[PDB]
């Protein structure tokens, strides 16, 4: 008896031309409720807790189920909830998953990789103050017209911005690391020195 | 949800 409320709460969201899914008013409805920009990173953790399969759509079973797992029935519960969830993001094979889980919700569905404009927006959200080198990294790729970012370069740049010295002296010039990345030393190495 | 303006612009 407490999917009543869950259902009910559902309701108010589902696209009116396919009941099995949130669209993209009931996405804008949905964030207009947590009183959240839709693009903040609020937003993103929400739709990470949910497992969401692509941005800017749930559909009934992401919605039902995400808010099951975290016991809500209202908004306000799950505004109430936000912090502990954002505090969550702390642990360092937790934000992994999250960043990682980024890639495959931001992207085109059917697609192996992320288009260049896509990948920087996310890159600004999740990566924002946990990556020094994150500015002089868009500006590169952008220079450059890479215009896709595969799976394999985004999850591992992560581990890059982990361990990536102020003077980037650290980083073996053989390594294991994709293309992309190496080129980006390559060019970024003469900025700094 | 960054392509949900570009997506309420185009629907
Ligand atoms: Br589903």
């Amino acid at each position: 008896g407490s999917k009543k409320k869950l259902e009910r709460l559902y309701g108010r969201y589902k696209d009116p031309q396919d009941e099995n899914k949130i669209g993209v008013d009931g996405i804008q409805q949905f964030c207009d409720d947590l009183s959240l920009d839709p693009a903040s990173i609020s937003v993103l953790v929400i739709a990470w807790k949910f497992r969401a399969a692509t941005q800017c759509e749930f559909s009934r079973k992401e919605f039902l189920d995400g808010m099951t797992e975290l016991g809500c029935d209202s908004m306000e519960k799950l505004k109430a909830l936000l912090p502990r969830l954002e505090q969550e993001l702390k642990d360092t094979a937790k934000f992994k998953d999250f960043y990682q889980f980024t890639f495959t919700f931001a992207k085109n569905p059917g697609q192996k990789g992320l288009d260049l404009e896509m990948a920087v927006a996310y890159w600004k959200l999740v990566l924002s103050g946990r990556f020094k080198f994150l500015d002089l990294w868009n500006t590169f790729l952008m220079e450059h017209h890479k215009r896709s970012i595969p799976r394999d370069t985004w999850n591992l740049l992560l581990d890059f911005g982990n361990m990536i010295a102020d003077d980037m002296s650290n980083y073996d010039e053989e390594g294991a690391w994709p293309v992309l990345i190496d080129d980006f030393v390559e060019y970024a190495r003469p900025v700094v020195t | 949800m960054i392509k949900l303006f570009s997506l309420k612009q185009q629907k």
